[PDB]
């Protein structure tokens, strides 16, 4: 198991894609779900895609569409880094 | 903290025996 | 019972690696480096003796317990001057326990690229002071006995159990390299670097 919607690195990206450029919008289920599947890659060992993901996100929503996935990767990754540091003693990069 | 880490007693050559040469 | 095969592929692996990261990190001058091919890749190897039977005591140590699976991850630490770590090269490894044909070769196409991002990882890490020296540490997953005997393989090279000193690194920050599964091996390498 793993799974935004899923899986393969190249179909989590086509779905952060579609999601970040189109929408615009806070669901707030949803951005909930993305620290639920990026937790998980922490559990799962997983960190080579935890990075790309979280690097990739910072691309698609700095850049703006407003502010509101300004605050959302903020919050993202924040939950990440608390996880991380009590699961590898360690917070990530950039 | 534990101790199932191992470690070489030796050490490596130092940067200066290797300039030897 | 393969557990000797993959001990074999991670040898002749964590060899090329480990040279490639005194290269690349700078820990001995670019001079004792030879280009070679490994994994198709451009990479370097020193030649000198003692440095290559030091990394090659080293390895020929770990192997059995690598066989064994007792091995939990391989660190290469980076240390300054004052013997304080800089920054680790963390192989945590699994094994989980079937087989048809070209498996092996499927594997060594999945560390070459391990090989790739070592090779550029100056683009992600901080350079290091000067002076660095380095070393290797084995996480056993188990606090056991039979680990130390094991590993006592080569009179003239033993080993101790680390200190504090060797392990303790204040406040990492983590720069995952690469990740990899298959049916033999399942390994990812991430760097943990000191924060300042």
């Amino acid at each position: 198991p793993n799974l935004a919607g899923a899986v393969e690195f190249n179909d989590v990206k086509t779905l952060l894609r579609e999601w970040i450029t189109t929408i615009s919008d806070p669901m707030e289920e949803d951005i909930l779900q993305v620290v639920k599947y990026c937790t998980d890659l922490i559990e799962e060992k997983d960190l080579e895609k935890l990075d790309l993901v979280i690097k990739y996100m910072k691309r698609l929503m700095q850049q703006s569409v407003e502010s509101v996935w300004n605050m959302a990767f903020d919050f993202i990754l924040d939950n990440v880094q608390v996880v991380l540091q009590q699961t590898y003693g360690s917070t990530l990069k950039v | 903290r534990t101790a199932n880490i191992l470690k070489p007693l030796m050490s490596p050559p130092s940067r200066e025996e290797i300039m030897a040469t | 019972n393969f557990g000797q095969v993959v001990a074999d592929v991670l040898c002749e692996f964590l060899e090329v690696a480990v040279h490639l990261i005194l290269y690349v990190r700078e820990v001995y001058p670019v001079g004792i480096f030879q280009k070679r091919k490994k994994y198709n890749v451009p990479v370097q190897m020193s030649c000198h003796p003692e440095l290559n039977q030091y990394i090659q005591d080293t390895l020929h140590c770990v192997k059995p317990l690598l066989e064994k699976n007792d091995v939990e991850k391989v660190v290469v630490v980076i240390l300054d001057k004052e013997h304080r770590p800089v920054e680790k090269f963390v192989f945590e490894i699994t094994q989980p326990p079937i087989s048809s044909d070209s498996l092996l070769s499927h594997v060594e196409q999945l560390l070459a690229a391990f090989i790739l991002k070592i090779s550029v990882c100056d683009a992600v890490l901080d350079h290091n002071p000067p002076g660095c020296t380095f070393t290797v540490l084995v996480h056993t997953r188990e606090a056991a006995t039979r680990n130390m005997e094991k590993i006592q393989v080569i009179k003239d090279f033993p080993w101790i159990l680390a200190d504090e000193q060797d392990v303790h690194m204040h406040d990492p920050r983590l720069i995952p390299l690469k990740t990899m599964t298959s049916d033999i091996l399942k390994m990812q390498l991430y760097v943990e670097e000191r924060a300042h």
